[PDB]
RNA sequence: CUUGGAUUUACUGAAGACUAACUACUGCGAAAGCAUUUACCAAGGACGUUUUCAUUAAUCAAGAACGAAAGUUAGGGGAUCGAAGAUGAUCAGAUACCGUCGUAGUCUUAACCAUAAACUAUGCCGACUAGGGAUCGGUUGUUGUUCUUUUAUUGACGCAAUCGGCACCUUACGAGAAAUCAAAGUCUUUGGGUUCUGGGGGGAGUAUGGUCGCAAGGCUGAAACUUAAAGGAAUUGACGGAAG
């Protein structure tokens, strides 16, 4: 009777620079009217895709990241980072029985006052000559690793931007910082940065957003 | 290229939802349950619904625009069975044998990092 | 009689084991008296498999794994057959089954 | 009668005996 | 075995043995001559020392104690007694 | 010797009022007339004077608190906070 | 450790308890070492130290109240304040 | 007397004559004579200062709560009694507040409270056993007691 | 319950609980019990020790501390499940099982209560008697191993010894009515120390007196009378709305 997709029209939208492939996809809402207009309903949508999809590979076909629209330019949405996190099959293969996990998180601002709360997750590495069944650490040796990791992600979240913080987490450059600084504690594997959460946002500035697309 | 949507279904033991919104979830293209594919409570979740539910769905995605779908799978979780229902698969199935185009798949099942009491007692349904 | 050395749990050198809640009945059971079961198994069944390869928009796409620890009270693992009743000298045997 | 709600119903009769022999202390 | 000498247990057996264990109970610790780099003199240090002991005028802490024998430091040798 | 097995301070009241009434009356009222420690002096010299404030004999300082005690737990948990907020605040 | 330290003190140097006696010591510059207990009154507290700058003597802010310091020095009294005269055979004085 | 809260007399220099000014203040449990007392926009988190709302963060407790700016104290006024910051609007320059009813309200972020709690709490913990205490009570505060029931008229 | 938009979907907020996966024939504690991070507080076993005291000890009527869950009192909290109650089914009837709600309760702070198949249904201390591989903690000697860093006083792993612990497998000399047992052995070839408990089945953990408790109850605790078995472990059969 009123089909209700007459009235839609459909935004592009854009992932910031960081990333390489930019044309995430395609949303709809209402056409703008006299009374309500199209883009303050639409400022504000968060979409979650794949890391994989954003750069190419399947390499980060695990991890995905949410994009938060807050700027709309004719047709184009203009999204910025809003989290990271994994799909829920990968971290249930990581984990696993006859070794230890050790799992660490931390609240940290960015350089620009981007307020963040960042999960870090490892596992006990078994060597390669081991003869024994299970791989567990002792308490005090989760608890040093548990220390370096909460050091090591306030150290490298605090001296950055969140776009040069987006930079690092596609290499996962925190986690090879986390198992390289442990080495001399416990071999560990997986060491992954398994979540990251957008706990504030300063006030917005317009221009610093725009440095980000194209 | 493709215009991709979600496909959110949710498959419990009682029931079958083959439901697709946009990519931030904030729009439904269509929604359409097993419960509405046959007249007995018994069979709502019965994989033939789900398949049949999932045709409507993909013929309304298809005349709206939708070309693909991304698969987002979900069991009742909470509390509940973590156990996908009988007809989650059949959707998916006829989800990607009616023509439209299959992206990435995930389990979105709701668990808890432990909890609050599930309902039956000490003793459990005794049947 | 006492039917099992370990008293049908796992419980020695300690006092008191958590519940955990069965899958099926929602039972409360010792964790170390629950009959538990891994499961990895595909999330799409095999015969749709290629159905899904055939409409994804990917080529070479690994398809996800449903990964699942599965907790029973004793009477619906007997009543679903995740165990069976065995001979007495059966019962001894503590090795998976192949 | 399973012995645990034969106790219970002596719990029930010696309770009603505190009352009866109350009314005379 | 039936027939054995418990008199004369074989050493080797007989050095695998607890130290309370032995036919005779005997420490296995011992003292040590200790030379450090910096001096020349010697000093007489436990083998299993709960103490970082020093020494003379060259007071370089020269063991550190551990839950067994004492560590002794970077650059120090010992002589048995 | 001692003359009362339970009833205390609130032997004052007789048999009257309930002991239900008189056994919660006893708790607050041996707090009520006890002596408390200073926090300024040291000395074991602080008493009620009216509801809410505790006088101290030696050093003539007064602090406003409880109804029947010094101090109130509600009370106790705002200053562990402050003294808390500050300590991690230097750090 | 500290009160170890002074512990040893009391039993095998010399000291002098309490607040007149205190002021006394450092008129003559016999002080080497004067403890001010936390409850002190901010008063005498700088009272004592504006003393302890004009003879050159280090102060040491015992964190304990005149009850515990009392404790520490082997006494059944209060003290709320004392110096030491000489360490004995302790190290306190190169420890503060 | 007819208040279960103890009052504190605490002096002040007027800042535009030769003058002492003396203030009546409900007492905050811990609040003592001798105390030096801050209040104003820049005063530190003490108890018994007097605070914007707006400077206090989340969680603290105060007291004597102003409704609207400058009314000189509405809220939580009684022994024992506190009000709670709740969240800060600083685009509206708005506070939420938790009052003891357990109701919920909006305030300017200018409005003051006194931080820390209400003294004199925990009166009502101990019963008054005695026509003659509930006597002596209304005897300060006004003609409410004895009250005759209605159906015995 | 829903066209007054249910269910479903995304974003955001608020509350109380709880601490998944990792999680084990693994750890700790007197037992009850104990599982997110960090900091602080005081305890503890084991190990190491050519440190110290020198019999200070074992077990214990009386007498004390603690003691799951439920329950009690007073404040606070009350998401979730949920005795009572309400209600839909089922049924010959079900005030039951199953469905939907839901009070107390579930949580916490001050006090109580003192009981569980509180079980290993197995008192505590001490000595001795047989084979085996694993494992947790400490210590001691030693690499075809991975890694700091290229190497030490890196760390992990690997190989041996040892003390302590949670256990397990085989045997059965021995024990036992047997089931089974590394103690439940060293017991008619009957004696290392010591505490507690039982004496056919019921009546009955009842009555009464005392005592503790706010109460609910806990502890102590008979007799009249009645009765030929009750009971344990195993065997063959039969039966099973058990399995193959
Ligand atoms: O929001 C909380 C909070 C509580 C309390 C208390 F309940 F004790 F009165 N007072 C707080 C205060 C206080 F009022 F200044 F004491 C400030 C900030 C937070 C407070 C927490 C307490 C731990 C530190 C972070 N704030
Ligand atoms: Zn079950
Ligand atoms: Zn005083």
């Amino acid at each position: 009777v009123v089909d209700p997709f007459t009235r839609k029209d459909w935004f592009d939208i854009k992932a910031p620079t960081t990333f390489e492939n930019r044309n995430v996809g395609k949303t709809l809402i209402n056409r703008s009217t006299g009374l309500k207009n199209a883009a303050d309903g639409l400022k504000g949508r968060v979409f979650e895709v794949c890391l994989a999809d954003l750069q190419g590979s399947e390499d980060h076909s695990y991890r995905k990241i949410k994009l938060r629209v807050d700027e709309v330019q004719g047709k184009n949405l203009l999204t910025n980072f809003h989290g990271l996190d994994f799909t829920s099959d990968k971290l249930r293969s990581l984990v696993r029985k006859w070794q230890s996990l050790v799992e660490a998180n931390v609240t940290v601002k960015t350089s620009d006052d981007y307020v963040l709360r960042v999960f870090a997750i490892a596992f006990t590495k078994r060597q390669p000559n081991q003869i024994k069944k299970t791989t567990y650490a002792q308490s005090s040796k989760l608890r040093e690793v548990r220390k370096k990791m909460i050091e090591i992600m306030q150290r490298e979240v605090s001296n950055c931007t969140l776009a040069q913080l987006t930079s690092k987490l596609i290499p996962e450059v925190i986690g090879r910082e986390i198992e390289k600084s442990t080495q001399t504690i416990f071999p560990l594997q997986n060491v992954h940065i398994r979540k990251v959460k957008l706990l504030k946002q300063p006030k917005f500035d317009l221009g610093s957003l725009l440095a980000l697309h194209g | 290229s493709q215009v991709f949507g979600v496909a959110r279904i949710f498959a419990s033991f009682n029931d079958t939802f083959v439901h697709v919104t946009d990519l931030s979830g904030k729009e439904t293209i269509a929604r359409v349950t097993g419960g509405m594919k046959v007249k007995a409570d018994r069979d709502e979740s019965s994989p033939y619904a789900a398949m049949l539910a999932a045709q409507d769905v993909a013929a309304k995605c298809k005349e709206v625009g939708i070309t693909a779908v991304h698969i987002k799978l979900r069991a009742t979780g909470g509390t509940k069975t973590k156990t996908p229902g009988p007809g989650g698969q059949s959707a998916l199935r006829a989800l990607a044998r009616s023509g439209l185009r299959i992206g990435r798949i995930e389990d979105v099942t709701p668990v808890p990092s432990x909890s609050t009491r599930r309902k039956g007692g000490r003793r459990g349904r005794r049947l | 009689p006492k039917k099992r050395a370990s008293n049908g749990r796992n419980k020695k050198g300690r006092g008191h084991v958590k519940p955990v809640r069965c899958l099926n009945c929602a039972r409360c059971v010792p964790k170390d008296k629950a009959i538990k079961r891994v499961t990895i198994r595909n999330m799409v069944e095999a015969a749709a498999v290629r159905d899904l390869s055939e409409a994804s928009v990917y080529a070479e796409y690994a398809l996800p794994k449903l990964y699942n620890k599965l907790h029973y009270c004793v009477s619906c693992a007997i009543h679903a057959r995740i165990v069976r009743v065995r001979s007495r000298t059966d019962r001894k045997i503590r090795t998976p089954p192949q | 009668m399973r012995d645990k709600w034969r106790k219970k119903r002596v719990r029930r009769l010696k309770r009603k005996r505190r009352k009866v022999r109350a009314r005379s202390k | 075995v039936l027939v054995q000498d418990l008199l004369h247990p074989s050493p080797a057996t007989e050095a695998k043995q607890h130290k309370l264990k032995t036919l005779v109970q005997q420490p296995r610790s011992f003292f040590m001559d200790v030379k450090c780099q910096g001096c020349l003199n010697i000093t007489t240090v436990f083998s299993h020392a709960q103490t970082a002991v020093t020494c003379d005028s060259c007071s370089t802490v020269l063991c550190t104690p551990t839950g067994g024998k004492a560590k002794l430091t970077e650059g120090c040798s010992f002589r048995r007694k | 010797t001692k003359r009362t097995k339970k009833v205390g301070i609130t032997g004052k009241f007789g048999v009257r009022y309930g002991s239900s009434l008189r056994r919660q009356t006893k708790k607050l009222e041996v707090q009520q007339h006890a002596k408390y420690d200073c926090s300024f002096c040291g000395k074991r010299t602080v008493q009620r004077g009216a509801t809410g404030i505790w006088n101290c004999k030696s050093c003539k300082k007064t602090v406003a608190g409880g109804a029947y005690t010094v101090s109130t737990a509600a009370a106790a948990t705002v200053r562990s906070t402050i003294r808390r907020l500050r300590e991690l605040a230097e750090a | 450790n500290i009160n170890s330290k002074l512990a040893l003190t009391i039993k095998s140097g010399k000291y002098t308890l309490g607040y007149k006696s205190v002021v006394k010591s450092l008129r003559t510059g016999k002080a080497k070492l004067v403890i001010i207990a936390a409850n002190t009154p901010v008063l005498r507290k700088s009272e004592l130290e504006y003393y302890a700058m004009l003879s050159k003597t280090p102060v040491y802010y015992f964190q304990g109240g005149n009850n515990e310091l009392g404790t520490v020095c082997g006494k059944l009294f209060r003290v709320g304040t004392l110096s030491i005269l000489d360490a004995g055979d302790s190290d306190i004085l190169s420890s503060i | 007397p007819g208040r279960g809260a103890p009052l504190a007399k605490v002096a002040f220099r007027d800042p535009y004559k030769y003058k002492l000014r003396e203030e009546t203040f409900i007492a905050n449990e811990g609040v003592y004579t001798g105390q030096f007392i801050y209040a104003g926009k820049k005063a530190s988190l003490n108890v018994g200062n007097i605070l914007p709302l707006g400077a206090c963060p989340e969680g603290t407790i105060v007291s004597n709560v102003e409704e609207k700016v400058g009314d000189r104290g509405a809220l939580g006024r009684t022994s024992g009694n506190y009000v709670i910051i709740i969240g800060h609007n600083p685009d509206e320059n708005k506070t939420r507040v938790k009052l003891p009813s357990g109701a919920k309200k909006i305030i300017s972020s200018d409005a003051r409270g006194v931080i820390g709690v209400v003294a004199g709490g925990g009166r009502i913990d101990k019963p008054l056993l005695k026509a003659g205490r509930a006597f002596h009570k209304y005897k300060v505060k006004r003609n409410s007691w004895p009250k005759t029931r209605g159906v015995a008229m």
